[PDB]
């Protein structure tokens, strides 16, 4: 619980995520503010998401709550920040770090995954028309993910 | 015509069908004791047909040992004649009577029989009748710590569930033309080799659907086979398989016959020479009984041991038995033959009711046939036992005197016990304390905490209750039958009702927990016991938890500084679907109940909640605007409960209900499959909808239909209770209302600066001012499921069973819909019953003070297969600090209230340890990483004024202790774990 939060911590200050950076809010171990940086190569390039986690009491046995707050137009996010990620809702085992699910979250940042969305309008359009999908991420990560 | 609000739990344990053939038998009970009115109070609980006593003996002293019913007033009275009046009271709908004379023939008028405190002649005689008639006979007999059982239910018993086990059911991936059948990926069917198997809703074999169960041949965790289909089809894709449960015969034999060759049951497998022996000692039991008038040798006695010794011997030679008898064990059977233990009588009463019930519903698979079980684990060491101390001084413990002695009960009378928790098990906990004498000394006292209050369903298993006391605190009533029970615990039973939690620590401090001996929970959530746990853990106290689910039980022992606690262990967690399969593509009903519910919150909870703190908070607009998620929709939902959608009358009740069944049942659908049509085909080439996505349908409204009605009806009574309007339930005037409607039109949208600040702006003037409405308030539904007239079940089925419809799944009645969505738990007063024996077994240990870990045993068992198990508790890890022996779980540093300085020295110079991260509660206190400045700001202060700066709080003065977890590194740079720290304010 504490321990492991604590060495997750103390790993993510000894090594420096670089694309992301994550801290405790305050002085509180069981509520963390996360930031990603957009890929390069991806719609959301030069943008800035912040992410809450938080962690549960029987951590690492169950999953931490990771909601996003800056808005995203992204198939499998939806407008209250959930993210369709398989190892958070009952994939997760006591083995994940958070530099992992972050790392999990920015590759799915990289590309989406309209099979099994969460967002249908999205993903209709991103499987239809590619050119207006690519315009409107383009102006969501530049009205809200910047500044 | 079953009473559902009365037998709800029990109804998810039996169901319909067994209960109804429990409601036509009559049980006959032959003996009043403790076995006896226990057994009977289970039967008249669990809700048999009649109820009959037969106990002609008159009342003495020593049957109120394990008697709960009989009071010192009613020496020399007819057991039956005074058990009987406070029987009749348990259960309504169950009569209670009494037959002043037994004949065989009369026998013929009962489905079961059940035999205690009764010799061997008339054992048979009884038997030799009741077996050939068809009879149930259950013989049952508990002499000091060893207890027996023996069920005989005939030589053709039917039995039509042999686990008690849900039948197993799954979706298909594909069947070969070979029989082999795979489930989905990554599922597991559960089936096992022999079993039958029937298809439902298969494509491409539908000869599989007619069905005719099969064999299945299990090739694999995820494939098995059913045989040959060549017949049928080729391949079969997709489809739901369905488990098919055969019925079993099982053919006893008569109590004359196997007491010659007789089929044990073993309730643990450490002991399995034991059975023989107490087969030889029960009977020369009841040979010394009648070689002495019917007088059982006394306690601790060396010539009347040495003379059932000579009986044992000889029945052994008559019975050609080629087992050397242990003269120890049958000499330990001779000496606590006249002992009467409520806890054993408990155990057994529990064993013995579930045997009953099984004989007449023709559920579960029986014992088959004896079964010997024996707790002499439990005999105190540490104290005297002799035939001095054990011989009887006329009180109302002498039943158990003649087992533990007069010092034991000294011991045991001086207790100070705090019982968490006032349910079925804390009802329970409470008798045997009760009858055990547990503090009734001078310096002893019980406490019992809980915060509910007793409701209609709870008197079905918490038989210290009655219908006048719903609506009633549980301690206080508890705490007052008790004290009705055990004169003497009068002044000695205090009751709280406060939630054991981090909010009552002002009350249950240390003061409180300082003069505790142990603490029983009677918990039905894990929070609450991983906190008790830590509590007694810091405090070490010993403690013992114990749980239920249907048919199934464990208890667990946790002992200072001997074994690990409670929260060592990890129980499996609950399933949570994901977000997208219940927002878009449910495969199974729980999914739809899961989306209603959710329906239901966000309809008559959510927005209800805005509207009441926007007209209460005069700055809830501003703080909104920039805090919540979907301002938006905050303001959307203000407006439309305010001023745009506000019902003057149940008419616009019901057309808004109307509105929502457009939007929720045919509007989203259509949207959804304009997205994804059916058509569709994944980035692969797949079809879209396939697998575990079934493709929706709009449904049209048919108010002829069932369920479109119910779901109006609902929708428009809890937006009534929203508005406070009058609801109506007669159909004319929702035929009526309904039939002139008109539908607005509605299309899939393809889609395609501030202006939206501004129209939030604007919806914002629209909305009246606060003060326009003073004392305006919008009732919020709050979820019950237990009341049947506030239209919650009922709406959530209506519209689970709508959206199964949209989905084409099989929809499930308002049963099954109240078990998934009340997250209900099964339960049952045979298992409660079994629960508390155990755990009053283990009390005795715990109050001897005994040291060895082998000596206790942590208790599971299931009652459905008549299965018992014992196994020794797990000791603390250990590990090495600093060169030195610690205990991991009950060790802790004790310190002052030292600066963080002193603290970090200290641990430096004593321990070698280099503090690199300390932490109180869920703040961190201190972190080797922190910026120079401000440990440098943080350094000089003491511990309690650090924590009260960094959570911002000052700390109670009631507050004696802060309870420090650190983590340090060793000279070398290698993390090793220490114990806690406790700083003492
Ligand atoms: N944190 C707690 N502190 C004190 N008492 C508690 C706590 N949590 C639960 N209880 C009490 O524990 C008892 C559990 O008993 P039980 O589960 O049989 O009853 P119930 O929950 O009221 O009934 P049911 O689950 O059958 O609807 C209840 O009295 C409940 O009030
Ligand atoms: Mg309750
Ligand atoms: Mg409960």
């Amino acid at each position: 619980a504490l321990k492991r939060i604590n060495r997750e911590l103390a790993d993510l200050g000894k090594d420096p995520p670089s694309s992301s950076s994550a801290g405790p809010v305050g002085d509180d171990l069981f509520h963390w503010q996360a930031t990603i940086m957009g890929p390069a190569d991806s719609p959301y390039a030069g943008g800035v998401f912040f992410l809450s986690i938080h962690f549960p009491t029987d951590y690492p046995f169950k999953p931490p709550k990771v909601n996003f707050t800056t808005r995203i137009y992204h198939p499998n996010i939806n407008s209250n920040g959930s993210i369709c990620l398989d190892i958070l809702r009952d994939q997760w085992s006591p083995a994940l770090t958070i530099s992992k699910v972050l790392l999990s979250i920015s590759s799915l940042l990289t590309d989406p995954n309209p099979d099994d969305p969460l967002v249908p309008e999205i993903a209709h359009v991103y499987k239809t028309d590619r050119s207006r999908y690519e315009l409107s991420a383009r102006e969501w990560t530049r009205k809200y993910a910047i500044g | 015509t079953i009473d559902e609000g009365l037998y709800s739990r029990q109804l998810y344990v039996l169901g319909h069908e067994a209960m109804k053939q429990m409601s036509q038998s009559n049980v006959l009970i032959i003996g009043c004791k403790g076995l006896g009115v226990e057994i009977a109070k289970n039967v008249c609980l669990a809700g048999v047909k009649s109820v009959t006593l037969y106990d002609p003996q008159p009342t003495r002293i020593e049957d109120l040992s394990s008697q709960y019913f009989l009071t010192e007033d009613d020496i020399g009275v007819p057991r039956a004649k005074v058990t009987v009046s406070k029987l009749a009271e348990l259960n309504q709908y169950v009569p209670v009577s009494v037959v002043d004379e037994l004949s065989t023939e009369y026998l013929k008028n009962f489905k079961c029989v059940v035999v205690t405190e009764t010799s061997l002649t008339k054992q048979l005689e009884i038997n030799d009748f009741t077996h050939k008639n068809h009879i149930a006979y259950i013989a049952a007999d508990s002499r000091g710590l060893f207890g027996s059982i023996f069920c005989d239910f005939g030589e053709n018993f039917i039995c039509t569930d042999t686990d008690g086990n849900e039948p197993l059911t799954g979706m298909i991936a594909s069947i070969t033309d070979d029989g082999v059948v795979t489930m989905l990926e990554e599922t597991r069917h559960g089936l096992e080799n022999g079993d039958f198997v029937k298809f439902t809703e298969v494509k491409g074999m539908p000869g599989l659907n007619d069905g005719t169960p099969r064999k299945v041949e299990v090739k694999g965790p995820y494939t098995f086979s059913i045989g040959s289909v060549k017949d049928l089809g080729s391949a079969g894709y997709n489809g739901v398989f369905t488990q098919v449960k055969v019925p079993t015969k099982i053919s006893f034999k008569s109590l004359r016959e196997s007491l010659k060759d007789p089929e044990y049951v073993y309730p643990d497998f450490g002991k399995m020479m034991r059975p023989p022996q107490y087969h030889i000692a029960f009977q020369a039991l009841s040979a010394f009984a009648d070689a002495h008038e019917g007088s059982l040798p006394r306690p601790r006695n060396d010539i009347d041991a040495a003379e059932f010794f000579e009986f044992c011997k000889k029945i052994a030679s008559t019975l050609q038995f080629d087992v050397e008898l242990d003269e120890k064990l049958i000499k330990e059977i001779s000496y606590q033959a006249r002992g009467d233990l409520v806890a054993m009588s408990a155990f057994l009463g529990g064993a013995v009711a579930q045997e009953v019930l099984k004989a007449t519903t023709s559920k579960f698979y029986p014992l088959k046939q004896y079964f010997y079980f024996d707790s002499l684990e439990s005999l105190p060491s540490s104290v005297t036992i002799s035939e001095e101390t054990c011989k009887p001084r006329g009180c109302r413990y002498d039943g158990q005197i003649a087992v533990f002695g007069s010092e034991f009960q000294e011991k045991i009378a001086s207790l100070s016990t705090f019982l968490v928790g006032a349910g079925a098990i804390g009802c329970e906990m409470l008798k045997n304390w009760a009858m055990m004498g547990v503090a009734t000394g001078e310096s002893g006292h019980i406490s019992v905490t809980d915060m509910d209050s007793i409701e209609k369903s709870n008197l079905n298993r918490q038989f210290l209750f009655r219908p006048r006391d719903v609506g009633k605190l549980k301690s206080e009533c508890a705490s007052t039958a008790v004290s009705i029970m055990n004169p003497s615990l009068t002044g000695k039973i205090t009751s709280y009702q406060e939630r054991v939690g981090p909010e009552s620590e002002g009350i249950f401090g240390d003061e409180f927990f300082e003069k505790l001996s142990l603490v029983t929970n009677a918990l039905d959530n894990v929070e609450a016991r991983m906190y008790v746990d830590r509590r007694c853990v810091f405090f070490e106290k010993p403690l013992l938890e114990s749980g239920t689910l249907g048919t199934k039980g464990n208890t667990q022992v946790v002992v200072p500084h001997l074994t690990e606690s409670y929260g060592s262990s990890q129980d499996p967690p609950e399933k949570s679907f994901p977000i997208c399969t219940l927002k878009n593509f449910p495969n199974r009903i729980e999914h739809t109940i899961a989306w209603a519910r959710d329906l239901f919150e966000g309809l008559f909870k959510q927005p209800i909640d805005n509207v009441n703190m926007y007209l209460s908070s005069p700055n809830f607009l501003e703080t909104s605007l920039k805090t919540s998620s979907n301002p938006r929709e905050v303001l959307e939902n203000i407006r439309d409960y305010l001023v745009t959608e506000k019902p003057l009358s149940f008419e616009e009740c019901i057309m808004w209900a109307r509105l929502q069944f457009d939007k929720f049942f045919n509007n989203n659908i259509q949207q959804l499959l304009f997205n994804f049509p059916k058509d569709s085909v994944t980035s692969t080439g797949q079809p879209f909808w396939s697998g575990p996505k079934r493709a929706p349908t709009p449904l049209s409204f048919d108010i002829h239909n069932r369920e479109h009605f119910d779901f109006i009806v609902a929708a428009a009574s809890l937006y009534a209770f929203n508005y406070g309007l009058k609801s109506e339930t007669d159909p004319a005037i929702y035929e009526r209302v309904l039939a002139g409607y008109n539908p607005p039109p509605f299309a899939p949208k393809s889609g395609i600066a501030n202006k939206d600040k501004q129209e939030l702006k604007s919806i914002a003037d629209s909305l009246p001012p606060p003060s326009s409405l003073v004392g305006f308030r919008l009732t919020p539904a709050e979820f019950e499921k237990d009341d049947d007239s506030n239209h919650h079940i009922d709406f959530i089925t209506a519209a689970s069973n709508l959206r199964a419809m949209n989905y084409d799944i099989t929809p499930a009645d308002r049963f099954k819909t109240k078990f998934v969505a009340g997250k209900i738990v099964p339960a049952m007063c045979t298992s409660t019953a079994v629960v508390s024996g155990l755990v009053c077994l283990e009390l005795v240990k715990l109050v001897d003070g005994k040291k060895k870990i082998e000596e206790y045993k942590n208790g599971f068992f299931n009652l459905a297969i008549g299965l018992f198990t014992f196994s020794d508790p797990i000791a603390s890890p250990k590990m090495k600090v600093n060169g030195k022996e610690i205990d991991k779980i009950w060790d802790r540093y004790n310190l002052p209230d030292c600066t963080l300085q002193e603290l970090i020295d200290y641990f430096q110079k004593e321990e070698g340890l280099e503090v690199t991260m300390l932490s109180s509660g869920v703040s961190l206190l201190y972190a080797n990483f922190q910026p120079p400045k401000k440990l440098a700001e943080r350094l000089p202060l003491k511990i309690s004024e650090l924590v009260e700066q960094i959570t911002k709080k000052k700390l109670e003065p009631f507050r004696k202790h802060l309870v420090l977890e650190i983590c340090c590194d060793d000279a070398n740079g290698e993390d090793v774990e220490v114990p806690f720290i406790c700083i003492k304010l």
